[PDB]
Formats: C-alpha cells, sequence, structure tokens
C-alpha cells in the first residue's frame, strides 16, 4: 500500500464528471492522506481507503509519497 | 471509460 497526500479539496457530487461518482469516488480535502492499493488504473484512477471507506481516486488530485 | 475530472489552478 502507498502514502498519497491530497493536493486539492474533492467533492464528487459536483465535482466529478461521472454521474456515478459519488458512490463510487473518495471525497476528500487538501491534506488528507490516502491509502492506496495496487497500481493506477487506466482511467487515471488510484484504488484506496480514506476514513473507513473505499472509492476510486483521481490521480491528478493527489501525489504520492 | 472513466472519465477524470480537470487539474485545477494552482497547487496550495
Amino acid at each position: 500500500f502507498r502514502y498519497f497526500v491530497a493536493m486539492f479539496d474533492y467533492d464528487p457530487s459536483t465535482m466529478s464528471p461521472n454521474p456515478d461518482g459519488c458512490d463510487e469516488e473518495l471525497p476528500f480535502q487538501e491534506g488528507d492522506t490516502i491509502k492506496v492499493f495496487g497500481d493506477k488504473d487506466a482511467d487515471g484512477f488510484y484504488w484506496g481507503e480514506l476514513r473507513g471507506r473505499r472509492g476510486y481516486v483521481p490521480h491528478n488530485m493527489v501525489s504520492e509519497v | 471509460g472513466r472519465r477524470l475530472p480537470p487539474t485545477p489552478s494552482k497547487p496550495s
């Protein structure tokens, strides 16, 4: 598992181009540390956990430690 | 397939 730090606030309800993003993409504020498992997928998203919840994370919003 | 949100303005 790798840690990424959020560089931006992200609210998938209002900011995701995916109409399903609200249930499947993780919500985060700047400075949040995300548990990412595996590698970036073909779509550009990581798989991870934050505050006990799992979902997808856009790579252009986070930076690997 | 799954789409990325736009990369915004500036880092912090």
